[PDB]
């Protein structure tokens, strides 16, 4: 079966506030396509091909 | 001819593509047939009744 992760546990109160003190910077990555090849087509040559 | 009209405007256009004629007729076969010996049978030297 699948596992949707490892089953965390938040500890939550009303009076307690959990703020960080170091941070981290971090050069994630994103790809994207823009544009995909450029075709044509004759349609004589292709149908009745000579 | 290509766009069916008689003005044109500025840009490039894709017409017909060019491919020269093909004008002649070949055909090719093995000249490895040979002739069937029938001179047995027209030059024999004697027929059958
Ligand atoms: C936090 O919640 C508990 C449960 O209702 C309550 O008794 C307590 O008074 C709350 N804290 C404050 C500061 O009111
Ligand atoms: C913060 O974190 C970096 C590495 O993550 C560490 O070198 C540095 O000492 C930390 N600073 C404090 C104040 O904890």
């Amino acid at each position: 079966t699948m596992s949707l992760g490892a089953e965390n546990s938040v500890a939550y109160s009303n009076n307690s506030i959990a703020i960080p003190t170091n941070f981290t910077i971090s050069v994630t990555t994103e790809i994207l396509p823009v544009s995909m090849t450029k075709t044509s087509v004759d349609c004589t040559m292709y149908i009745c091909g000579d | 001819c290509t766009l069916k009209s008689f003005t044109v405007e500025k840009g490039i256009y894709q017409t017909s593509n060019f491919r020269v004629q093909p004008t002649e007729s070949i055909v090719r076969f093995p000249n490895i047939t040979n002739l069937c010996p029938f001179d047995e049978v027209f030059n024999a030297t004697r027929f059958a009744s």
